[PDB]
């Protein structure tokens, strides 16, 4: 056939490029970074009404100061999360401190290119890693299966990404509040989702310095959806 | 873990104003038997370093080969091997010190005590000790085995501290080393009359003296000594 | 060792070997899982192409992983034994290191992790098996029902079916199963499970297996006659 | 050392001394022999200080990972067992550790004794170290389930004092802890020199000593 | 490199089948028919040797029926060489169980072990599967008399009566017709031979073209005897049942 | 039989001030009754405003310092030039020591610097990695000579206020850098008098927010 | 064509296509410039962003106090290679108490990249590196290609549109080599060199990345408002 | 640990095991249960070096429970005792052997018979009507030799066991803090809460 670590004539790794196509098929995940915190939101996308939607866990805690959202082949993410959690806690063991968000992200990305003929293929999932540390403050990273990671003020991944990213281009500014960011994620999720957005098929979360990483209740999100509807009807 | 078989005794050394001196006798002992009388225990590395070794001779010969190989390896893909990127005394020492400590950590030591004497690029004097345990130290004077007990006291009368080094000439330093070697011949039962001496100067370079002998020895007073107390005849 | 990467991405972003493993599941006999208010029922199809079978000794479709958790499947039979064995070992290993039995969610997560590992490991092919894992957590009266699949994704279900003609029985369950009021009793839960299989099975004789799991390690398999009574009552109400 | 811990109606008391010795030389006057694994978990230290610190700080890593994986606090029973299994890997290698894993979980308050041999014991009351015999004397005669938080804190404090006095390898100060269902609560560092004289006068005990 | 020449023996087809398993089954369909029939008082194993010669030494020959232990035997259909590899492994597993628990291995446990080995060759290793299908005839004190079959897929099932190898479709129909639950060994012997006599590709069924075995409680009091039939004994049972 | 360990003597001393910290040690290196060197540095500036000294078996001490210095280097590489705090360094050293739980670094280790609030800090280790933050600590050959003196003259132990007769303690007033250096010099001068492995010289490293400063003082050479 | 499936296959004209394809990844990468005098050595790198919300990917990596590099191509491969250099620089210090020569560092990178071009299963590195440093023989600049070829130069540039900066340096050769004891003027020449490779976009405050090493100057990186001086 | 006794009567097996656990010179616990249920009708008591005892017992327990689930069937006491013996015989030539002595009491539901097996740390197995480990047999076997009948009731077996414990309490130098008694019969395993 052909090697798994083969370069294309354009200078790209075939397998890495193909894994990016799998991520485009995944459910939407959005992250917005502000000076009051970072918000993470996802589309749950249940395949059937009999599937209990609260069991869909696409937002995940890595540490008290680091959260993570996923998009693509979500089964691949479990070992990445396991490594991330281990790295975060192991550093706390060795250095008696919280680990930097960038350093955590870098540790996750070091797994990415460990494939060949190590694992047999790259990961088929992208991660939005959001967190806070004392040195660089509130941060949002986009971790790909290429091993590359970019920091973002705001970022969308998944099937509705380029449409959402264009929207985030216009809406984001450096003075956004946390409440404003929450509504903004809900707004853009509602825009790119197939089914009608509600508290059961979408999920919010945030990371603040005070309270740390929190996944929002369905009752809490429902109120933010109702607040969104009214403010859009206001003009 | 082993025991030393064929052994070499004291190696002594000191700093002076423009460089360093090092010396060691030419004997290879087999316990109390003075088996081998033509053993060179000072080994030059380039024209700026001399490594003096005491202890097990088979391990000495091993180290001698590591050094010979080190020079070979440094020349590889190195246009400045006889100039800027030549081996320094500090490089050679740290290498040996690394090996000695690793070997003791595997419980299979090189049963030696080594003194690396040389002059650096910037003209600074280098003199440092290392042994089978990987223990390292530096001082204006350094000596191994018996030399530590007998030679250091004599050499420290010349250079007692760092500020005495510029005041010490090469003639004075050599004189002190040669006297120390005579004292060791009087008092060390595993020493020999024949020895080698090396001077590494920042101006005149490396001078390697072989086939030296202890001379001007005092024995005449022995004729008057009779018995062990009460005997007169 | 044999290191060849068998599960790989294709230009369109698909892992064909994982998708072809789902086709093996589609070929497998139908399995269904329904959870009531205080129980979970696991139904399983037995294809009647094989008669002269010895039903005493033939491997049953539902397998106990521990005293409080069961596992049924659809797909390659030989593959399912490997997952079941690994699951059973992990169940005893968890009891041994943590002093509590596994939660149904944990056991599912482990089995799904095994399936995932076989999609990005060299020299191996994915498991041609999807599973339904059901039971009750220790000292808990809330029913648990989970599904896994070759890719390694897993999720919880109020009711779910897998295997051949699972599209049809899922259609039935989606219109018949009310979340606000689930099957209150064991009878209602079994009746709904048999009804759902009768949409696909053919004859209601030895083709339907039912296994009821209640809280506190109360697991029993219904017999032919007991199931046959459900089959009789359903069709007599249907003649109207 | 002397350490103790006991369950009672209002949770569990944990009291330790603070002395560290290197032979007959008192190397440390004030050493922390309690580890704060999590808000609801404590660990005592007796034996080799290095072994106690390393392995219990490593247990806290494993307990934290448990919370991340399961979204739920580890039980005292499970925590104690992880630690005993660590000791079992270095079976006969020369580790010296004697600890009590104290906490509150879903079964209520929990207390487990764990040592370098791999021994893991559940119980209401334990005491470890060179002065454990002196502490057990006070504990056994005065312990009740019906103790008040104030009286229980004193009992553990007084029990360490008894040992600090008689045992030459116990002393320095007393560190107190009280574990509730809202977590552990530190009840201060108490110098034995000052505490001894105070208790002597107020209680009337230690009559044989002059002051 | 070496990838160029790799057949990839452990992959799915687009339809979700294992290529090599399916082709191995095709191989087995050309092998001599083997039949197993379970009765209330014993089990019968009958099998047809493939186009033999007059110069073949039959009395010292064994290609179909093999002994795993005193309680369990197997009939083979496929590559004999492949079967012997597996048979020797099974014999060892039985002895390991006996050494460990001091009890004879239950039939199903032995069957599952062999079937798990076959399964392994279909999922990992990159090697071709074993081109063998077994009929297991055995007894233990839990389930009594038992018949099982396993194939290259590693899947196994229990049976009252079953055939493997050539013409199983025809053979299974004939067995399904004449088999009854209250049947006895002597009757099952007759059924097995009659079925082979009708499904055989040969002109006539003779003693030299057959291997035969029974597992009976027809052993003095509560115990089980294995009988591998000799050439002369197969010749006698053929006359008794009225085939020759 | 081969003995992989040795004793190079020496003695070290760390004292934590209110906004500073000192780590002192003699410069004498010995084996048995011989002097190897009268000036062999033992206290090192390890970077990030941290000073360190591993006293006991010099070969193991030099290796540990070398490895920690290396650990600081890789901490910068791996974590975007972040400053290694004194508490983080301490925990890192614990793990370096425990790597050899079954073939220990035969050294008593002390480090000194400033905590993240700018206050003075001293951390003390045993050979197998037990550590703890302290205000005052002497280590090595003459540790038992010096510590009691520091209990008395730094923490005012057994000292009470005149007139009250044991009722009121001496209040714990803070010490200046000039006052600390006096106590350090007297500690080593006293140790030199009664311990044969202590002498020749005294090198003190002082740590403040401004950086790391050195001071050297002669000791008796007998 | 038929001979580009793996790195273990020569074409009929003696070419290694997988290596050539890895070389192509460098050309797609953002431009970076290297140049030196007798006292100092400078790296200048144009950083690239994903979009306006994203950060600008870092291009320069520190290897030791006296050595570092800039990258162009697959960033993860640069991390692997720079990590290797860090270890080799570090092995030289710990064992020999010797700062690793820049020339020897190049020889080590060459040999590491080569092994990936001759063996089955692996792949070539997909990144180009510009290594600067100051050792016992003064200032140095190296160019690394993942074919294995390492070249010591006075100045150079790699990445997209790198030919413009390379021509400029070829003209300015006699001028910038003489810039001794003046770090700011040497950086100016580097900033003016990389400017010859720009189209549409210009050098902004979070776009530009500069690094320097010299006689009494440790390897330091300048980003953010620290490079506003040179815009 | 110290004392573990066992007696097989007409229709059951009775195991008695001491409650004490000692570290150094102090008795840490006086209510320790030195036993594990391997299966519903099989019980194993144990005594030996600290730590090893429980690990080994729990390791055996896990293996038998795994077998039970896999086959949906309870192994005979004889089969279990043979498995345990093999693990110990395997262990004795290991780098670091497990220093554990056991008694296995079980009721064979097939044969409808109680069975008692005694196995020491070397892997020395013997089926007995009554057994013990360590020094316990030195004091008790004389009484059992005298009073034991195979047709004894469970109540008679407990009375004879009380007599054995009374003799141990009189002539043993060590205080073992009484015993926990458990009965194994057709109906399963139960503990005698008053003894
Ligand atoms: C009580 C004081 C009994 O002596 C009590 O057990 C304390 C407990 C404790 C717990 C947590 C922190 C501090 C103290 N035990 C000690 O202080 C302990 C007693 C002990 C000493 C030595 C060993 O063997 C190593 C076991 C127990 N003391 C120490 O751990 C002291 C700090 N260790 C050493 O002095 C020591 C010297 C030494 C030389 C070479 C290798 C290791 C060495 C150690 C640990
Ligand atoms: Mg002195």
């Amino acid at each position: 056939d052909r090697g798994v670590s083969t370069f294309s004539p354009e200078g790209r790794l075939f397998q890495v490029e193909y894994s990016l196509e799998a991520i485009k098929l995944g459910s939407t995940a959005i992250g917005i970074a502000t000076k009051e915190g970072v918000v993470l939101g996802v589309e749950k996308r249940a395949t059937s009404p009999l599937l209990e939607s609260d069991s869909i866990e696409k937002i995940v805690e890595i540490d008290r100061h680091i959260g993570c959202a996923m998009s693509g082949l979500t089964a691949d993410a479990r070992s990445m999360i396991e490594h991330a959690r281990t790295a975060a806690v192991t550093h706390n063991l060795y250095y008696d401190e919280d680990i930097n968000v960038e350093s955590l992200t870098q540790s996750v990305c070091d797994l990415a290119l460990r494939f060949g003929e190590l694992m047999s293929r790259p990961f088929g999932v992208a991660l939005l890693i959001a967190g806070h540390d004392a040195d660089d403050g509130y941060q949002l990273f986009h971790a790909e299966p290429s091993g590359t990671f970019y920091r973002y003020n705001a970022k969308a991944i998944g099937s509705g990404s380029e449409g959402a990213q264009a929207e985030l281009l216009n809406e984001w500014h450096s003075s956004l509040t946390l409440k404003e960011a929450e509504l903004l994620v809900l707004k853009i999720l509602k825009q790119v989702m197939e089914e009608k957005l509600d508290e059961n098929n979408a999920q919010l979360s945030c990371i603040t310095k005070q309270d740390g990483f929190k996944i929002y209740d369905n009752e809490k999100t429902a109120e933010l959806i109702k607040e969104l509807k009214e403010k859009e009807a206001a003009e | 873990t082993q025991q030393p078989i064929v052994t070499g005794t004291s190696v002594i050394s000191m700093k002076y104003d423009n460089g360093v001196i090092i010396a060691a006798d030419n004997l290879g002992s087999y316990g109390s038997l003075l088996r081998f009388n033509g053993v060179e225990r000072l080994i030059p590395v380039g024209d700026n370093t001399v490594v003096g070794i005491s202890g097990d001779i088979s391990d000495m010969q091993h180290i001698e080969r590591l050094l010979k190989d080190l020079v070979t390896e440094n020349a590889y893909d190195n246009p400045l091997a006889d100039a800027e990127e030549a081996l320094e005394p500090s490089y050679i020492f740290e290498y040996l010190a690394t090996v000695m400590y690793q070997r003791r950590s595997k419980m299979n030591p090189l049963w030696n005590a080594i003194i690396v004497a040389g002059v650096q690029s910037n003209g600074d004097q280098f003199l440092r000790y290392v042994n089978l345990l990987g223990v390292t130290y530096s001082s204006p004077t350094l000596a191994t085995g018996f030399g530590a007990h007998m030679a250091n006291p004599l050499l420290r009368k010349v250079v007692d501290r760092e500020s005495d080094i510029p005041k010490t000439t090469v003639q004075v330093a050599e004189e002190a080393i040669v006297n120390a070697m005579r004292v060791l011949y009087y008092r060390d039962a595993r020493s020999s009359r024949n020895f080698s001496l090396a001077i590494i100067d920042k101006n005149t370079g490396l001078t390697f003296k072989k086939n030296l002998q202890v001379e001007n020895m005092k024995w005449d007073f022995a004729k008057d000594i009779k018995g062990y107390g009460t005997q007169k005849i | 060792g044999y290191d060849r990467a068998l599960s790989i991405f294709s230009p369109d972003g698909h892992i064909f070997q994982v998708e072809y493993a789902l086709e093996a599941v589609k070929r497998g006999t139908c399995a269904v899982g329904v959870k009531g208010k205080n129980c979970v029922v696991l139904g399983c199809e037995r294809r009647s192409t094989l008669k002269l079978q010895d039903t005493r000794i033939t491997p049953s479709k539902v397998s106990k992983i521990d005293s409080h958790v069961v596992l049924s499947f659809s797909g390659l039979n030989a593959d399912s034994r490997i997952l079941i064995e690994k699951a059973r070992v992990e169940a005893q290993s968890h009891r041994l290191t943590l002093e509590d039995p596994v939660t149904v969610e944990y056991l599912t997560r482990y089995v799904a992790g095994v399936q995932q590992r076989y999609t990005q490991s060299g020299g191996v092919r994915p498991f041609g098996v999807s599973t339904l894992i059901a039971g009750f957590d220790p000292r808990d009266d809330e029913p648990k029902l989970y599904q896994t699949e070759p890719s390694g994704i897993y999720s919880s279900w109020s009711a779910q079916t897998i295997g051949r003609n699972s599209k049809t029985v899922r259609e039935f369950l989606e219109k018949n199963y009310d979340r606000k009021e689930p099957p209150a009793t064991v009878e209602e839960c079994v009746k709904l499970t048999v009804r759902s299989l009768l949409e696909v099975v053919q004859t209601g004789a030895k083709n339907i297996e039912i296994t009821v799991v209640k809280p506190d390690s109360d697991i029993v398999a219904l017999s032919s006659e007991e199931i046959n009574q459900y089959v009789t009552q359903i069709e007599q109400e249907k003649q109207e | 050392t002397t350490t103790l811990a006991f369950k009672f109606q209002h949770g569990v008391i944990v009291a330790v001394d603070s002395r560290a010795t290197a032979g007959s030389y008192i190397s440390s006057l004030r050493m922390n022999k309690v580890i704060e694994i999590n808000p609801y978990l404590l660990g005592t230290m007796s034996g080799c200080a290095a072994d106690c610190q390393y392995w219990e700080r490593l247990l806290a890593k494993e307990c934290r990972l448990y919370y991340l994986r399961n979204g739920e606090r580890i039980s005292v029973s499970a925590a104690s067992k992880l630690l005993s299994n660590m000791m079992l890997q270095y079976r006969g290698m020369g580790l010296s550790m004697g600890s009590m894993i104290c906490g509150w979980d879903k079964k209520g308050p929990g207390l487990y004794y764990v040592d370098d041999n791999g021994t893991r014991l559940s119980g209401q009351m334990f005491s470890t170290g060179s002065g454990n015999t002196y502490a057990y004397g006070v504990l056994d005669s005065n312990y009740k389930w019906d103790l008040s938080v104030e009286d229980a804190l004193y009992l553990g404090k007084r029990s360490i004092l008894a040992a600090a006095h008689r045992d030459a390898y116990s002393g320095g100060s007393v560190n107190l802890y009280h574990v509730t269902e809202d977590g552990w609560i530190y009840h201060g560092n108490h110098d034995v020199g000052e505490l001894f004289w105070k208790v002597k006068e107020e209680e009337g005990s230690f009559n044989n000593v002059i002051g | 490199g070496s990838r160029r020449y790799d057949s990839r023996t452990t992959i799915f087809s687009p339809e979700g089948r294992l290529y090599q398993v399916e082709y191995a089954l095709e191989s087995i369909s050309h092998a001599g028919t083997a039949i197993g029939i379970m009765a209330s008082d014993g089990i019968v194993l009958a099998a047809e040797r493939k186009v033999t010669s007059t110069l073949l030494e039959q009395d010292t020959s064994t290609e179909k029926l093999y002994k795993l232990n005193d309680k369990i035997a197997v009939a083979v259909a496929g590559l004999t060489a492949d079967a012997e590899i597996l048979i020797n492994t099974a014999r060892i597993h039985a002895q390991n169980y006996l050494k460990t628990y001091n009890e004879d291995i239950p039939v199903e446990i032995l069957v599952r072990r062999l079937s798990d080995i076959k399964q392994g060759y279909t999922q990992h290793g990159g090697l071709r599967p074993f081109g063998v299908s077994f009929i297991y005839a055995g007894y233990d004190d839990r389930y009594g008399y038992q018949l099982y079959t396993s194939n290259p897929s590693g899947n196994y099932t229990g049976w009252k009566a079953i055939s493997v190898g050539a013409n199983t479709s025809a053979a299974q129909t004939l067995l399904q017709m004449d088999y009854k639950d209250d049947m006895k060994v002597d009757d099952a012997i007759e059924l097995a031979l009659k079925t082979l006599s009708k499904t055989t590709d040969s002109s006539a069924l003779t003693y030299d073209r057959l291997e035969f075995a029974t597992i009976r409680k027809g052993a003095n009091d509560g115990e089980v005897y294995q009988k591998i039939f000799k050439p002369q004994e197969i010749k006698d049972i053929l006359v008794k049942t009225g085939i020759t | 039989q081969f003995n992989p360990y040795g004793d190079n003597g020496g003695t070290i001393l760390g004292i934590a001030g209110e906004d500073f910290a000192v780590l002192a040690g003699d410069t004498r290196n010995i084996t048995d009754y011989s002097i190897n060197s009268r000036y062999e540095p033992k206290v090192f500036d390890c970077g990030d405003n941290i000073v360190m000294s591993a006293n006991g078996f010099a070969a193991d001490g030099d290796a540990l310092v070398k490895r920690f210095k290396n650990s600081v280097k890789w901490y910068h590489f791996d974590h975007n030039d972040k400053k290694l705090s004194i508490n983080s360094a301490a925990r890192n050293i614990q793990h370096l020591l425990y790597s050899r739980r079954f073939f220990p670094y035969y050294v008593y280790n002390i480090i000194a610097g400033l905590d993240e609030d700018g206050k003075g800090a001293v951390y003390s280790f045993d050979p197998v990695g037990s550590y703890q933050r302290e205000q005052c600590r002497a280590g090595g050959a003459a540790a038992s000579l010096i510590m009691p003196f520091l209990d008395n003259q730094v923490n005012f132990k057994n000292q009470y206020e005149p007139g009250t007769n044991g009722k009121v303690k001496k209040p714990l007033k803070y010490l200046s850098v000039e006052e600390v250096i006096k106590l350090v010099r007297d500690s080593f001068t006293s140790a030199t008098e009664r311990h044969i492995q202590v002498g020749d010289g005294l090198e003190i490293l002082i740590v403040t927010k401004d950086g790391v400063r050195k001071e050297f003082y002669e000791l008796k050479r007998d | 064509n038929n001979y580009d499936g793996d790195t273990v296959t020569f074409s009929p004209t003696g070419r290694l296509f997988q290596v050539e394809y890895a070389l192509e990844a460098i050309k797609q990468g953002s431009v970076t410039v290297g140049l030196r005098s007798n006292t100092h050595a400078v790296l200048v790198a144009l950083k690239r962003n994903a979009d306006e919300l994203s950060s600008y990917q870092k291009k320069i990596i520190k290897c030791d106090e006296h050595m570092g590099l800039s990258l162009a191509g697959l960033a993860p491969d640069a991390r692997v290679l720079s990590n290797y250099l860090r270890q080799q620089c570090n092995y030289s210090s710990l064992v020999f108490n010797r700062k690793l020569a820049v020339e020897r560092a190049g020889h080590l990178l060459c040999d590491k990249a080569q092994k990936n071009t001759q063996s089955y299963g692996g792949r070539p590195y997909g990144v180009g590196l510009l290594i600067i440093g100051y050792d016992k023989s003064g200032a140095h600049l190296l160019e690394f290609q993942p074919s294995g070829n390492v070249t010591e130069l006075y100045g150079t540039a790699i990445g997209a549109r790198s030919q413009g900066a390379k021509t400029y340096l070829e003209r300015t050769l006699d001028t910038f080599i003489k810039i001794d004891g003046n770090p700011d003027e040497l950086i100016k020449a580097g900033v003016e060199a990389i400017s010859q490779s720009l189209r549409d976009e210009s050098l902004t405050v979070d776009n530009l990345s500069i690094a320097i090493v010299g006689k009494d100057t440790p390897f330091t990186i300048y980003d953010g408002e620290a490079v506003a001086k040179y815009i | 640990m110290d004392i573990i006794l066992g007696i097989r009567v007409q229709d059951s097996v009775i195991l008695a095991s001491s409650k004490a656990v000692t570290r150094g010179i102090s008795v840490l616990k006086d209510s320790d249960d030195k036993t594990r249920q391997l299966s519903p009708h099989t019980l194993m008591s144990f005594a030996g070096e600290a730590g090893d005892t429980v690990q080994f017992a729990e390791y055996i327990q896990a293996n038998i429970q795994l077998y039970s689930i896999r086959e949906d069937y309870e192994l005979s006491p004889q089969a279990v005792s043979s498995f345990v013996r093999q693990e110990l015989a395997k262990s004795i030539r290991s780098r670091r052997p497990y220093q554990v002595n056991v008694l296995i009491g079980g009721y064979d539901k097939k044969k409808n018979k109680p069975e008692l097996y005694q196995i020491d740390y070397l892997g020395t197995k013997v089926e007995l009507p009554y057994g013990a480990h360590g020094y316990s047999g030195f004091y008790t076997f004389s009484l059992l030799d005298h009073h034991y009948r195979p047709d004894m009731t469970t109540e008679e077996g407990l009375d004879l066991l009380k007599l054995c414990v009374q003799e141990l309490e009189k002539r043993m130098p060590m205080d073992f803090k009484g015993v926990i008694v458990k009965i194994v019969d057709k109906d399963g395993i139960r503990q005698v809460d008053d003894f």
